[PDB]
């Protein structure tokens, strides 16, 4: 209905209630990670960190996880009452996530010869800490009420899709 | 020009202090901070204040006690042991 | 950029996550050549500078006159012990 | 002069100063800062101001070893070692963000506060700890601390000098632009791996309480026989300085105990003029001497006597030094309690452990004349493992299993619960390759010693060892035939010759120094010297030669044996020559018995240049018809002087073993089951080990003038102790022989590497064949 | 057949237990010990061997120790990563375990100091008891005295009272008294000490174990009082091999079964066992080295306080003391001149046995070759008749007789006749020992070999 | 006078003044002496031509021509089986294999080293020591082998791969300990704390040290995978600069090498040890059958390897003197005129009371021994299992 009007620098409503998508890829980065766990002890405590977290979760039931990609995808992303400040980061936080369960499948698809080796544990500790310090700095992004334009797939693929 | 700055940087220290206000620390924390807003200078203010310092004038005694409790301490305990020879009860009985 | 509009708002640099992504596989490649990173030690030892302090001023004490006390001794009980048992990991 | 210069305080300070500058750390990474934005006017004062601050913070930090606030402000590692990661991660986050004094003091500012945090150094922060060295044993300490500064400073201007004049003397602006993009990658790199290592009563860190020395910190196992745990730890002293005598000089522990140190002062308090002793502390303590020169005319007093006593009909034994004990009545054998014995229980006097009589000390303590439980952190208790953990697989079966353990703490396998596919209750199913065996949560992981990733590619769990799994050839050629035709069940009837039988005898008798070679070689090169009469005795006696049928003089001496009753074949062997005058071999049992004799007898060459011993068979014969018990108890009786005045079977059973194993394929029931119980030897005990030394003698009873070494009267614990005083101011010589066996000086070495290499070397014993190189590498090739 | 599983480098030479002339028996399920000993054998233990007579097993009891055999590993089919024997065995060096240097005080008074394994002791360690009367020095395996180690008990003597009758006939018979050379301070605070002793006891006055009748009745005789020490082989915490045994100075040598001495050699001959004597020395003086750990109970308990245990921190005056070049440029003090020498004498030899004894001794290669490559018996043996008697003077034992050969391996037996050219022609005797007979007519006259031999 | 007297005074004497046996003129005869052939002045033409006849007929004898040739044929045995292990089993090690002198037999012949040539036998017995090693460890059955059968794991093995695996070990170690001159036990020590002791002088090459996995104390240099750890290119750096700095203060040049530092050869080595040996057992001969002296030599007494012991037996009393020493004691003796033991004993078990209230002992040396821990997890299974088939079927 309206938004046109658009604003000139975000309030602090969408700055603290737009990287709210960033929760569970932040907590997910050690799925795929415990080969590296013979390289870096903080990856240890990371898991009893997001352990919490997890535990959180479950409580809900299950269409309430299958049913929040939907409404992501198909409540915000969708007509133009929305600030486009706060719908950029809800789909920058809704598929930032899927780049990692695609690298988790094509790592359980090859064998564990080289996944345990000492090639796939040195691969993943720098493939889990890059991923972290990027969630981190979207976060830091958002709270600076500006967007976050991860170099190569931000800016086409999740501004090309969301335009509504 | 720093009141702008201020001003700017005031609106992402709201930002943050309401992020991890709802996080984890969330969940906890709808009956810890709603048990601590719902009587903001009130009820929490005069009762969980008093547990705060409880600690802090804690070892403030125990420094205390340590400063009065140092003096003779030594003595009572070697005179209040038995051994083969001494024992507590052959001291009082016998002046 | 913008496709549906945003007047003056700010987009984030983007050498900030070409740097993150070549520190970390960088940091893997270190890792890589040398495994032993607990090895790297501080270039103090506190216990040592406790010791030099307390050998300084106990000697300068007995040079005239009186004795001296040490001030290590007068440290809370439960921080020596701590030291004690955890510098041979943490502050090696 | 050059040679006091040399031998001089500040001379030393600089030269170990000076080698500091070889090493490198985070610390620069401001400094690099400040060369990233030179470009403009304020980049010579963002430059000194940096240089400033870099060189204030290096000076402080020297500074606070000596002076009192600063090393109080600075003494708590605890604190700073917590408080490293946040500055560093706020620092990039927010790196990434008046004119320009404001700046300028930031950017100073900043620069000396990086430099209070004891970061780390590249390769290693020895050559920082060498100063600390030599500051301990210095004497003039300010001076070579103001010269290892000194020092330091001089070399770090000299080499960013030379490198500066270097680089400028012989792409450009893209690592202009490069060295601006690798500020923030090294800051990354370096908070990374801070994150993998940071988790006067002034010094409070009690707040903290973070650390907890009592969890795990190292991947070590979890000590869970039955429930007991609670494993005592290697470390039990503490960090405590007092002032003792050494050795007879002052010096400063700093590991006394703490009570001792308590009471010292208290009972210090109370009695003048005693410790006021007033003489060479750092030198040598003339009571000392004292106390050591009595000590030693006292003991060579009694040894004196003692060897007197032997020249007036006294029998060794009878003045031989031994532990005493006093006697009560000698008609009754009547001792005193050996507890209370001043010479069996003296020392172990004055420590008491758990499973007319007014004291004047306590008067003294009391302040009081002559008539006619508090604990201020003086205990020192055993340190143990006080938590107990609990693996996953301690509660993953039943839907009734609630000890309430919210974290194992212990990771296990990945097995499951459900089996069925009802009646039957549970079972495991894990089929996968485990990385995690037993590790506990606390542990990092990161460096277990006995399972390792080895290679490049690799999908198991394996050790580091286990993963990487010209005339004289025809009569050599015969005796090589010879040698291997006797490994089989048969013999060549022509393929020994008398050639082969006389080389076989000649094999025997050895010899090393001259040889047939060396007197022929000798013979020539003659009409010089002489040949000595001894080896003329030696080859008549050895039947080599003398001065007809030289071969039967020479078989004649080599050994022969001795009546086997010689008539069985000798009978044969006569009649057989005048008449002719005109495949299987022996198993032999015994081999591997006589190997080791054998071996035995090599050893002691190379050092030094009927099938149970039938004795024992009437022995078992009678005691396996009718067992005698023996009567023990009755034997050591007051040792001590003391005496003053299906489910339920199974489980029930295997409690009397420490240890037991359980093996698949009742009676026959209970027959196809294994159960194969582990015994350990824990009954070492006082007792036993008394009575088997002193057995020997008594069941072996019943069935210079003799090389006297005067030591041997006093007792082992004595000898040596006098000496240590004295010096600080045919059958008789194999006796002989086996006395004094370790007398020569190579026989220690010699015995030393055959204890190291030669006995019991892979029986689980020694760790030497893995651990210790058997030869030096040094010497040139 | 499970036995059959984990021998796999296929011992060519088959060692077996009577090889090494012990009797091992495999153990009642029912029994706790690791032997059987007569010496402790209990009720129960009698239980369990009178049910194994009458169930119709032979127990295997003995008059003497008799060690029980030890289980084979478990493997277990469910882990993934055992699946075999060399799995078990790959799985046992898997194990996060390792030697620990260890100072303990146990609640009897007892001590042990020395590397462990497994909480139990393993290698070189001391074990200290009955407050010093027992003290063993030596190797360890699984919590038994096994390898070379020196044990030394003590029997204390008579001590008389001080003032006392039997102090005044001692002195009168000439025999030596232990407080007379001492100062006299401490000679009168002893006095004061035993006089206190004495009226704390009251009268319970104790007689000890070795003055029991029993002693007189089993051995006919009470043991008597001094010093015992063994220096040799052990196993199984027991005596076993050749070793040196004293009394009182006396000497005795020998072979032992167990603690039990033969009365013949059988191999232990006096240079043997003096062998393996000085290597159970060496052995005791390398377990003497983790003594008086400085963090152990034992130091903390009783231990000295003074001594500097500072890894780098030494004062001007005490570089001396330190190791490695840097003493080279500090002297010693004049009072530990010959001291040191003494020392460093010593430490230069430990040192020598390092660096100088495998360039003189054979060493694992040279042992393995001389193993493969020795002769137990040689192939040719000399044999003669008679201890050679001569009677016209006492013995002057003159050979008459000529020798004859014997073939060893084949049991045959070499004769020789005399001839003109080659010396002694030598042949084979058709007849050999344990009877053989029946008229000589023709002969074999092995060749000679003195063309190929002479090339 | 007295027989056992003068003994007594001579040992006295000797321990105060500790001669020397070993450069004695007799032995240094008995060295350099003449095994065979005494050379001398020639006793005129007869005993010169006796000489010449004597060689002549020991030249011509047959046996004598028979033992030359045995020696010549037993020679060249010797070498060719020399020939036939000249390589060891991996290939890294030939410079170290071929580089170490062989020793002198019995005979006076090189023992030859036995070289592994298959991988089968390297198998075999790598195989064998590991098992035998393995279940001597933790208490299962081993074959009976006698105490003196060798087994050679370590050419199996491979040295330098030793090296690395063990090298890797000690990084990730730490708790050791290492003796000074006089025998006391400095530490403990990480490796920073050995790399910073190294630096200066304090700890060389040469200093018994004991690690985590070890049996008994060794030198730093024959430590697998020590010296690589340790002496890294700073560490000789700062060892080289302190050796300099203190050989120019003593006046020393620097081109002269510390004592114990002078290059030598292994041939050298070797020369010396067999030197000393043979002046040892020309002392033990020239004396008889019997060491000289009446005094035991102070190497027999192991006074450094006691040295943690010293202190402990240079002052040793009936009395505890912990709490109250000796000096103390005299001082309250001093103060309080009739002062008895008992008291003095009484205090200190009340002291000894109030610290350790009743603990310092732990339990014996059996009680916390659980074996292998895969197989209690087994038993479990099994217990469990049998517990499943007991019910039902």
């Amino acid at each position: 209905f309206r938004f046109p009007p658009m604003t000139k620098k975000p309030q602090w409503w969408w700055r603290t209630l737009a990287c709210l998508p960033y929760l569970m890829p932040l907590h997910e980065t050690w799925m795929y990670a415990e080969t590296a766990y013979h390289l870096h002890p903080f990856l240890e405590d990371f898991e009893f960190l997001t352990y919490p977290f997890l535990g959180a979760i479950g409580r809900l039931p299950s269409w309430f996880l299958m049913a929040y990609f939907f409404v992501a995808y198909l409540g915000i992303v969708r007509r133009k009452e929305w600030p486009h400040f706060f719908r950029f980061h809800v789909v920058m936080g809704m598929l930032l996530e899927i780049a990692l369960q695609v690298i988790g499948t094509v790592s359980k698809w090859m064998p564990l010869g080289v996944y345990w080796g000492k090639f796939g544990m040195h691969f993943w500790t720098a493939v889990a800490f890059a991923y972290l310090f990027t969630v981190l700095e979207s976060i830091r992004c958002a709270l600076a009420g500006m967007y976050a334009d991860i170099p190569f797939v931000c800016d086409a693929a999740y501004i090309q899709i969301p335009y509504d | 020009g720093i009141a702008d700055e201020t001003l700017q940087v005031v609106l992402a220290t709201l930002g943050f202090i309401f992020l991890y206000t709802y996080i984890i620390t969330g969940e906890e924390l709808v009956k810890l901070a709603r048990d601590y807003i719902r009587f903001l200078m009130g009820r929490p203010k005069t009762v969980r204040l008093t547990r705060a310092m409880d600690s802090w004038n804690g070892f403030l005694e125990k420094m205390s006690r340590q400063r009065v409790y140092d003096e003779y301490w030594l003595e009572k305990a070697i005179i209040n042991t038995p051994t083969w020879y001494d024992s507590p009860e052959k001291y009082r009985r016998v002046i | 950029n913008a496709y549906r509009g945003d007047p003056g708002v700010p987009h984030a640099d983007a050498d900030r996550f070409v740097n993150i992504w070549i520190g970390s596989a960088a940091f893997s490649v270190l890792t890589w050549v040398n495994p032993y990173m607990w090895q790297l030690s501080n270039q103090f030892n506190y216990h040592d500078k406790w010791m030099l302090f307390e050998q300084y001023h106990w000697k300068k004490a007995r040079a005239k006159k009186q004795p001296y006390e040490f001030k290590w001794n007068k440290i809370p009980k439960e921080v020596r012990d701590s030291y004690y048992y955890n510098w041979p990991v943490y502050f090696p | 002069l050059c040679m006091k210069i040399i031998n001089s305080v500040v001379v030393v300070g600089l030269y170990y100063g000076f080698l500091t500058t070889f090493s490198i750390g985070p610390s620069y990474l401001f400094l690099l800062r400040a060369r990233v934005m030179d470009e403009g006017e304020e980049g010579t004062e963002k430059k000194v101001s940096a240089t400033t601050g870099f060189i204030a913070g290096q000076l402080m930090m020297f500074i606070s070893i000596y002076y009192a606030p600063l090393h109080l402000a600075l003494g708590r590692p605890h604190t700073i070692t917590v408080l490293a990661l946040p500055y560093l991660l706020f620092h990039f986050f927010w790196n990434n963000h008046e004119m320009r004094n404001l700046r300028i003091q930031c950017v100073f500012l900043n620069n000396l506060i990086f430099q209070l945090f004891n970061h780390f150094i590249l390769p290693s922060s020895m050559l920082a700890r060498l100063v600390n060295i030599y500051m301990f044993r210095c004497n003039n300490k300010m001076l070579f601390v103001t010269s290892s500064f000194v020092g330091w400073l001089i070399g770090h201007i000299l080499f960013m000098k030379w490198v500066g004049l270097v680089l400028v003397w012989i792409l450009v602006s893209e690592l202009r632009n490069s060295m601006a993009r690798i500020f923030s990658i090294l800051l990354f790199i370096t908070c990374v791996y801070y994150l993998g290592r940071i988790p006067l009563w002034f010094e409070k860190p009690f707040v903290t309480l973070v650390f907890d020395y009592k969890r795990w910190n190292r991947p070590n196992r979890y000590i869970k026989n039955d429930k007991i745990e609670n494993i005592v730890r290697n470390e039990m002293s503490q960090y405590f300085f007092y002032t003792c005598q050494s050795d007879g000089k002052e010096r400063i522990s700093f590991t006394y105990p703490p009570n001792l140190s308590t009471f010292f002062e208290m009972i210090q308090k109370r009695i003048p003029s005693f410790t006021k002793e007033k003489k060479t502390f750092d030198q040598v303590s003339t009571y000392w001497s004292l106390i050591h020169e009595e000590k030693r005319e006292n003991l060579k007093k009694e040894f004196l006597n003692r060897i007197e006593a032997l020249d007036k009909e006294w029998s060794v034994e009878n003045i031989l030094e031994k532990t005493t004990r006093f006697c009560y009545n000698e008609a009754k054998k009547e001792y005193l309690p050996k507890i209370y014995d001043p010479f069996l229980h003296g020392i172990s006097r004055g420590r008491i452990k758990k499973l007319s009589w007014i004291n004047k000390i306590h008067g003294l303590l009391l302040k009081i004349n002559y008539k006619k439980m508090d604990f201020p952190e003086i205990n020192k208790k055993v340190p143990r493992w006080s938590y107990k953990l609990i693996s996953e697989l301690e509660e993953l079966e039943g839907e009734n299993e609630e000890n309430v353990p919210m974290e194992p703490g212990i990771r296990s396998r990945k097995a499951k619960r459900v089996v069925v596919f009802d009646e039957m209750a549970l079972i495991r199913y894990s089929q996968q390759s485990d990385f995690r065996r037993e590790i506990i949560k606390g542990s990092m992981r990161s460096q277990r010693r006995k399972t390792v990733i080895w290679e490049f590619f690799q999908a198991k769990v394996h050790s580091p060892l286990f993963f990487d799994r010209k005339n004289t050839l025809y009569f050599i050629s015969t005796i090589k035939n010879l040698i291997s035709n006797k490994k089989k069940m048969s013999y060549d009837l022509c393929s020994l010759s008398q050639a082969y039988v006389f080389y076989k005898l000649s094999q025997i008798k050895v010899s090393n120094f001259c040889k047939l070679k060396a007197v022929l070689e000798y013979n020539i090169c003659i009409t010089s010297f002489f040949v000595k009469n001894k080896i003329k005795v030696f080859f008549q006696e050895h039947g080599i030669f003398h001065y007809v049928n030289q071969w039967k003089n020479w078989l004649r001496s080599q050994y022969q044996y001795n009546l086997p009753q010689i008539s069985w074949a000798r009978l044969v062997t006569q009649n057989w020559k005048n008449k002719i005058n005109k495949a299987d071999s022996l198993l032999n049992p015994k081999h591997n018995v006589k190997k080791d004799s054998i071996y035995n007898l090599f050893c002691y060459k190379s050092i030094h240049s009927f099938f149970f011993f039938p004795e024992f068979f009437l022995f078992s014969s009678t005691y396996k018809m009718k067992p005698w018990v023996i009567p023990i108890k009755l034997l050591l009786l007051n040792f001590n002087e003391n005496i003053n005045v299906t489910e339920a079977e199974l489980d029930l059973f295997l409690t009397r073993y420490s240890r037991f194993q359980l093996r698949w394929n009742k009676l026959m029931k209970k027959g196809i089951l294994i159960i194969e119980p582990v015994r350990l030897s824990v009954q070492n005990d006082g007792q036993l080990i008394i009575y088997r030394t002193i057995g020997i003698s008594l069941v072996h009873k019943n069935k210079n003038y003799d090389f006297f070494v005067p030591e041997k009267i006093l007792s082992p614990k004595r000898r040596r102790e006098f000496r240590i005083l004295i010096c600080f101011n045919k059958d008789k010589n194999n006796l002989i022989n086996l006395k004094s066996f370790l007398w020569p000086n190579f026989k220690l070495e010699d015995l030393a590497c055959m204890n190291r290499y030669w006995f019991n070397t892979t029986n689980g014993n020694h760790f030497s064949m893995i651990r210790i190189r058997m030869y030096t590498r040094f010497p040139i090739p | 057949f499970y036995e059959d599983l984990f021998d796999f480098p296929r011992d060519p030479e088959r060692w077996k237990e009577q090889d090494l002339r012990e009797i091992w028996a495999d153990g009642p399920l029912e029994m706790t010990k690791p032997g059987w000993d007569p010496a402790w054998a209990d009720e129960d233990d009698w239980d369990v061997v009178n049910d194994e007579i009458q169930e119709g097993r032979d127990p295997g009891i003995q008059p003497f120790y008799v060690p029980y055999r030890k289980p084979y590993p478990a493997i277990p089919d469910n882990h993934y990563d055992i699946e075999n024997a060399k799995g078990v065995v790959e799985e046992l060096d898997r194990i996060e375990e390792f030697l620990q240097w260890v100072s303990y005080i146990f609640p009897d008074g007892s001590s042990y100091e020395g590397t462990v394994w497994d909480d139990l002791a393993q290698g070189k360690g001391v074990y200290i008891a009955e407050n010093g009367l027992v003290r063993y020095e030596g190797e360890w395996l699984q919590n038994d005295m096994e390898g070379h180690g020196v044990i030394d008990v003590d029997i204390p003597d008579i001590e008389p009272i001080p003032g006392s009758k039997l102090e005044a006939k001692m002195r009168a018979e000439g025999r030596i008294i232990k407080r007379d050379y001492m100062t006299p301070e401490d000679r009168k605070w002893l006095e004061m000490d035993v006089e206190d002793s004495v009226a704390l006891t009251d009268g319970n006055f104790q007689v000890p174990f070795y003055e029991n009748e029993e002693w007189v009745t089993q051995f006919g005789e009470k043991p008597e009082k001094g010093r015992y020490r063994y220096a040799g082989q052990w196993k199984h915490s027991r005596m076993h091999g050749c070793g040196v045994y004293e009394v009182n100075e006396r000497i005795l040598y020998g072979r032992f079964y167990f603690g039990e001495l033969l009365e013949e050699e059988h191999g232990c001959t006096v240079d043997i066992c003096a062998l393996h004597s000085g290597l159970a020395e060496v052995a005791a003086a390398k377990a003497r080295m983790f003594v008086n750990k400085p963090d152990g109970m034992i130091r903390e308990e009783r231990g000295p306080y003074g001594d500097p245990q500072h890894p780098y921190f030494y004062e001007e005056d005490d570089v001396w003391m330190a190791p490695g070049f840097i003493n080279q440029f500090y002297e010693v003090p004049e009072y530990w001149e010959t001291y040191v020498g003494e020392v460093d004498q010593e430490r230069e030899m430990w040192l020598n046995s390092f660096y100088k004894a495998p360039l003189r001794l054979p060493m694992p290669a040279e042992l393995e070759h001389w193993w493969e490559n020795v002769e137990v018996t040689p192939e040719f043996v000399l044999l003669n008749k008679e201890p050679e008697p001569d009677p016209n003077d006492p013995s002057k034992l003159v050979q008459k007789e000529d020798p004859v050969i014997l073939h060893t391996p084949t049991g045959r037996i070499i004769n020789y006749v005399e001839d003109e050219k080659h010396g002694i022609r030598l042949f084979w005797q058709p007849p050999l020992e344990e009877g053989e007979e029946v008229d000589p007519s023709k002969v074999e006259f092995l060749p000679l070999g003195f063309d190929e031999f002479y090339g | 006078p007295g027989p056992y007297k003068q003994i007594a005074e001579q040992f006295l004497w000797e321990c105060e003044n500790i001669p020397d046996y070993r450069h004695t003129p007799e032995v240094d005869k008995l060295l350099n002496e003449d095994p065979v052939f005494e050379k001398k002045e020639n006793p005129s033409t007869e005993e010169i031509e006796a000489e010449q006849k004597w060689w002549e007929s020991f030249r011509a004898s047959p046996v004598v021509q028979f033992m030359t040739r045995a020696e010549e044929i037993a020679d060249d045995m010797n070498k060719m089986e020399l020939e036939d292990n000249d390589t060891p089993y991996r290939k890294e090690d030939k410079d170290y294999w071929r580089a170490i002198p062989h020793v002198p037999g019995f005979d006076g012949r090189p023992m030859p080293r036995k070289a592994i040539k298959s991988k089968e036998e390297s198998d075999d017995k790598f195989w064998d020591f590991m098992k035998q090693f393995l279940f001597g460890l933790w208490g299962f059955r081993q074959r009976p082998y006698p105490p003196g059968r060798p087994i050679d794991v370590a050419q199996a093995i491979g040295y330098k791969r030793l090296e690395k695996r063990y090298y890797d070990f000690i990084m990730k170690t730490g708790g050791w300990w290492y003796k000074d001159r006089l025998g006391r036990s400095r530490g403990p020590c990480e490796i920073i704390t050995l790399k910073t002791a190294y630096g200066a002088g304090i700890i060389d090459r040469d200093t018994f040290i004991w690690g985590e996995d070890m049996d008994e104390w060794a030198p730093i240099h024959m430590v697998y995978g020590l010296e690589p750890a340790i002496a890294t290119w700073e560490v000789r750096l700062g060892a080289a600069a302190t050796a300099f700095l203190h050989k120019l203060q003593k006046g020393i040049p620097p081109w002269v090498p510390l004592k114990g530092r002078e290059p030598k050869t292994y041939k050298q080595l070797q020369k010396e040890a067999i030197e000393s040996k043979k002046r040892d057992m020309a002392v033990l001969e020239a004396n008889g059958g019997v060491w000289p002296g009446v005094r035991t030599p102070s190497h027999a007494l192991f006074l450094w390897a006691s040295g943690s012991e010293l202190t402990t037996v240079l002052e040793s009393d009936h009395m505890p003197n912990k709490f109250i020493p000796k000096q103390l004691r005299l001082e309250l003796a001093k103060v309080i005129p009739g002062l008895r033991p008992w008291e003095v004993i009484s205090i200190e078990q009340a002291m000894d009371q109030i610290s350790y209230g009743g603990e310092w002992y732990r339990e014996p040396l059996g009680t916390y021994t659980t074996g292998p821990p895969y197989i209690r997890e087994w038993n479990r299974s099994v217990m469990r299992l049998f517990r499943i088939f007991y019910n039902l079927s």
